[PDB]
RNA sequence: GAAGAGACAUAGAGGGUGUAGAAUAAGUGGGAGCUUCGGCGCCAGUGAAAUACCACUACCUUUAUAGUUUCUUUACUUAU
RNA sequence: GGUUCUUUGUAAAGUGCCUUCGAAGAGUCGAGUUGUUUGGGAAUGCAGCUCUAAGUGGGUGGUAAAUUCCAUCUAAAGCU
RNA sequence: UUGACCUCAAAUCAGGUAGGAGUACCCGCUGAACUUAAGCAUAUCAAUAAGCGGAGGAAAAGAAACCAACCGGGAUUGCCUUAGUAACGGCGAGUGAAGCGGCAAAAGCUCAAAUUUGAAAUCUGGUACCUUCGGUGCCCGAGUUGUAAUUUGGAGAGGG
């Protein structure tokens, strides 16, 4: 936030007047566009889902989110990537459901 | 985390006592009930409780409450629209078990006081706990009154082998408002306590009294 | 490398009209007249360390204790996080 | 029909019944080519035609829709292949007749 | 453009299109010769991207690559040394199947220079790239400033020197804390690591 | 692919021990009618329990459907 | 230096403000495991095999993990 | 019958190119043991010798998926230093970097992802003539499964 002026502590260090730098382009590398989002849409639609997806919203259904994120964390490497996942299969299945 | 949507809660609660008051009407005082089914629970060896959570409003005006006490709660009782009988005459009385359970079924709960805390439950206890409603000690300074409105919205969340818990929230007579703030908190606390939290519960009901089958989950 | 100090930036635009004045450039197609070259930039435009303070002034002594204020800085920040910790449990509890 | 890869074409007749474009699959990218002056095109489209053509281009264009995007939400469930050989087929209604 | 939907398509690897295609692919690419001239890219997309371009010199070549480890090649097992040098199954290859299908590819078309390669297909027994080549005495090539670099004679075989994609993730070229030891090169690193460095006038 | 059998979810389906209230009573509180019936529960007896109504079904398979796929052998042919 | 080609240009470049946008590399990242290697220590890089992503995403932040932030860069393409 | 297209071939077809040598230095792969540990197996020797493949006048690296935690630096390389330090190690013998700081030298950039679509605007080759490290016209071909122009994140694009 603002240094308090002093060497140790919370805040530490000199007070100096800031000057907010105009943002970078990068900072912006992962954003989705609206040529992205439509091409991922349609390429979702046509290929379908994967086996382990497949096996993922089978679990979602049956056992629910903490066995589905187990699985879904087996399958990617990471649990950050498991959750991301599962809560991607979540909306997948709530739209098939709905209408 | 709410995972109840009051935006759609609202209007199933909308389309509901429009039901059970305008378009099916019944003179007999219509109760709204609410249920709440588990899922992957097992009672018999997770921790059981009797939980209490205390409503806005009352939810029936026309409950039957009795309190244990000696003359004082006896005459009070009369000032409070609630019945009371003496201690002698129980303590000549509590031979018979199925009386007991006789001048149970009348009253909807006990209440008791401070001066019997010890000595109620010996007698009237053993038949009284099948009913599933613990007497609670007041006191003369106590406002009785005050007490009992406490009681009157009181939710018992008694646990037990089957995992629908009926417990009713209200009816349909007074306001919605407070009626969709009551079962959003009861709902809201007790999955909040829920050891897998929302996961743990499987289906959610609210019924009227006479109102077909209908599933909110 | 990005601008946050106002007064780096200051030094360094500074700098920079600095050494517009002082150097010419030859038209692409001019006369270009010789203007004796100069070896070294960095001696003509030397980097200054600005100057942190007085020689002399006031003292002023408000009973700050600068010690104790080195001794609470290091104790508010080794119990921010327990503290916070307690004010979430005591602020949740009923 | 006929472009290899086939991943090249492969999305467009999902692309072209989401945006509402009228598309027939047509024998011949070497036929295709032979009317832009190419060897081969892969794709042809018409983007506007003149008012002699205007006529022609909606009459073919209702029977090129009854026959592909009109059938593209059936077509999309069925798998393709499967098919035997010659030989295959014989041993095999030989079998289905004698058991 | 296309390209977009190629790209994404590309990596839904295990979707029933890509499954199917790459069952018919892998056959017919066992069948050809474990190298061969590609006619094109079969993926046009990721052809682009790694610098390919659709012009005269610019040639794509498929190559198949066994599977696995390096077996130490002795005879019958016999290291002659300490136990810890008696491994012979379990041993790695320091540069990848595509660093080994590069430097196959560059062999037996020692008149080009490689440029880049990307995968198409595995089974069990191999792995399957096209490696994308450049004619360095084709004119369009020699001319168009944009290529003409890889007609110098410093380019003389990347891929045998580490110096495509797939060499310098092998070798360790990358900045950082993680390269230390492979930054400059990992031999030349050790070489400025354990020299004694001798001043006239000695500190 | 199959004889197909599970198992999963996606709808319906029914019934159920002792006692006796007023009836083969497996679970809740509700407090008295919507109803072709004045039948049924109710302020009444009573049994562990109130009994119309299950809200979910505490419990199922006895059976039907497409979503799945544990198989268990079995067949197929195009990979090998 | 100097001599010419002198529409030798409506040809190229740059610059301010407003609005809408801003595509950015997949058997790759990453993970598990095995081997090797490193000062890199619950794993420094490399390589094989299995699994295999996302798009306010991704990597890193020298102790493994969950939750919350923050900082800092922008890989899987390339020349000097 | 015929004319394409795709893929695959042949020719002492037109024009080219690779090989081998040298290898001090350079980029990789593969890879020891003697030795030390007062024995010895991990370790050490050593990511070395030998072996294999590939370059140039230098090579490689290189314009951050960097370092940092500062009031922040700012491609790469090399030197002084950090430092025989953090760390690794039968925690034995031994091994062992990096950031900051001062210097030498300094230099920045290019594609893929975008409809030219009122016009493939792009290129090899053959041939003829010339001002011949090339140019111009003509033709055949390559190329839309995408060659030019325009943009590269520092941005930048479209429109006004
Ligand atoms: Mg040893
Ligand atoms: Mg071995
Ligand atoms: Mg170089
Ligand atoms: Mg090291
Ligand atoms: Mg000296
Ligand atoms: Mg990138
Ligand atoms: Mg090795
Ligand atoms: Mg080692
Ligand atoms: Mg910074
Ligand atoms: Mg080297
Ligand atoms: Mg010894
Ligand atoms: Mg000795
Ligand atoms: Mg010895
Ligand atoms: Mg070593
Ligand atoms: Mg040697
Ligand atoms: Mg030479
Ligand atoms: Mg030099
Ligand atoms: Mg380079
Ligand atoms: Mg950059
Ligand atoms: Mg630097
Ligand atoms: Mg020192
Ligand atoms: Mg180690
Ligand atoms: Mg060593
Ligand atoms: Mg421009």
């Amino acid at each position: 936030t603002v240094k308090t002026g002093i060497a140790i502590g919370l805040n530490k260090g000199k007070k100096v007047t800031s000057m907010t730098p105009a943002p970078k382009i990068s900072y912006k590398k992962g954003a989705a566009s609206n040529r992205t989002k439509f091409v991922r849409s349609l390429v979702r639609e046509i290929a379908g889902l994967s086996p382990y997806e497949r096996r993922l919203i089978d679990l979602i259904r049956n056992s629910g989110e903490k066995r589905a994120r187990k699985v879904a964390k087996k399958r990617l490497g990471s649990f950050t990537r498991a959750k991301a996942k599962v809560e991607e299969m979540n909306n997948i299945i709530a739209a098939s459901r709905r209408h | 985390m709410s995972k109840i949507t009051s935006s759609q809660v609202r209007e199933h609660v909308k389309e509901l006592l429009k039901y059970s008051n305008e378009t099916k009407k019944r003179n007999f005082l219509e109760t709204v009930e609410l249920q709440v089914g588990l899922k992957n629970y097992d009672p018999q060896r997770d921790k059981r409780f009797s939980g209490s959570l205390k409503l806005p409003n009352c939810p029936r005006p026309n409950m039957s409450i009795c309190i244990f006490g000696d003359a004082f709660d006896v005459d009070r009782a009369k000032s409070c629209g609630v019945d009371a009988m003496s201690v002698d005459d129980l303590k000549k009385l509590n031979k018979n078990k199925k009386l007991i359970k006789k001048l149970s079924k009348k009253y909807n709960a006990f209440i008791a006081s401070e001066v019997l805390i010890k000595q109620v439950p010996r007698l009237l206890g053993p038949q009284l706990s099948k009913a599933g409603k613990f007497p609670t000690p007041v006191s003369h300074n106590d406002d009785l009154y005050g007490k009992v409105t406490d009681v009157r919205s009181t939710i018992k969340f008694q646990l037990k082998k089957v995992l629908c818990l009926a417990v009713a929230v209200g009816n349909v007579e007074m306001e919605e408002d407070v009626l969709v703030n009551q079962i959003l908190m009861s709902v809201n606390f007790f999955v909040s306590l829920l050891k897998k939290n929302w996961q743990n519960v499987g289906s959610l009901v609210v019924k009227s009294s006479m109102g077909p089958a209908f599933r909110l989950y | 490398r990005q601008n946050r100090n106002q007064e780096i930036f200051d030094a360094n635009v500074q700098r920079l009209k600095e050494y517009q004045s002082k150097i010419i450039v030859f038209p692409r197609n001019g006369k270009a007249p010789e203007a004796e070259q100069v070896l070294s930039a960095a001696a003509t435009f030397p980097i200054a360390q600005p100057a942190t303070d007085v020689e002399a002034r006031a003292v002023q002594d408000n009973g700050e204790s600068a010690f104790r204020t080195l001794r609470l800085a290091r104790s508010e920040k080794k119990f921010r996080g327990i503290r916070e910790k307690r004010a979430r449990e005591k602020a949740e509890a009923e | 029909n006929d472009v290899d890869p086939i991943e090249l074409v492969v999305f467009l007749p999902a692309l072209c019944k989401k945006m509402g474009v009228p598309y027939a699959i047509v024998k011949g990218k070497a036929r295709l080519g032979t009317l832009v002056n190419q060897k081969t095109s892969a794709v042809a489209a018409l983007t506007e035609v003149r008012a002699e053509d205007e006529a022609a281009l909606a009459k073919l264009v209702s029977t090129i829709d009854a026959n592909f995007a009109d059938k593209y939400d059936e077509v999309k469930k069925h798998w393709g292949g499967g098919i035997l050989g010659n030989k295959a087929q014989a041993k095999m209604d030989k079998r289905a007749k004698n058991s | 453009g296309a390209y977009k939907y190629l790209e994404e398509l590309q990596r839904k690897k295990q979707s029933d299109v890509l499954r199917f295609l790459q069952r018919v692919r892998v056959w017919e690419y066992r069948q050809k010769n474990v190298i061969h001239r590609a006619a094109r890219p079969t993926r046009p997309d990721k052809a682009r991207r790694l610098g390919y371009k659709a012009k005269q010199g610019f040639v794509i070549y498929r190559v198949r690559v066994r599977r696995g480890n390096r077996k130490r090649p002795v005879p019958k097992g016999a290291t002659y040394g300490k136990p810890t040098n008696q491994g012979v199954n379990e041993l790695k290859y320091q540069r990848s199947l595509r660093a080994t299908a590069e430097e196959r590819v560059g062999r037996r078309a020692a008149n080009l220079r490689v440029l880049n390669s990307y995968w198409v297909n595995q089974d069990s027994t191999y792995k399957y790239f096209e490696v994308i080549l450049v004619d360095p005495q084709h004119k369009a090539i020699r001319r168009d400033a944009r290529y003409n670099w890889i007609c110098d004679p410093v380019h003389k075989h990347r891929e045998a020197r580490g110096l495509t994609a797939t060499g310098k993730k092998s070798r360790g070229i990358n900045k950082g804390h993680k390269f230390n030891n492979t930054k400059a090169g990992r031999r030349k690193t050790w070489k400025r690591q354990n020299t004694l460095s001798l001043w006239r006038y000695r500190k």
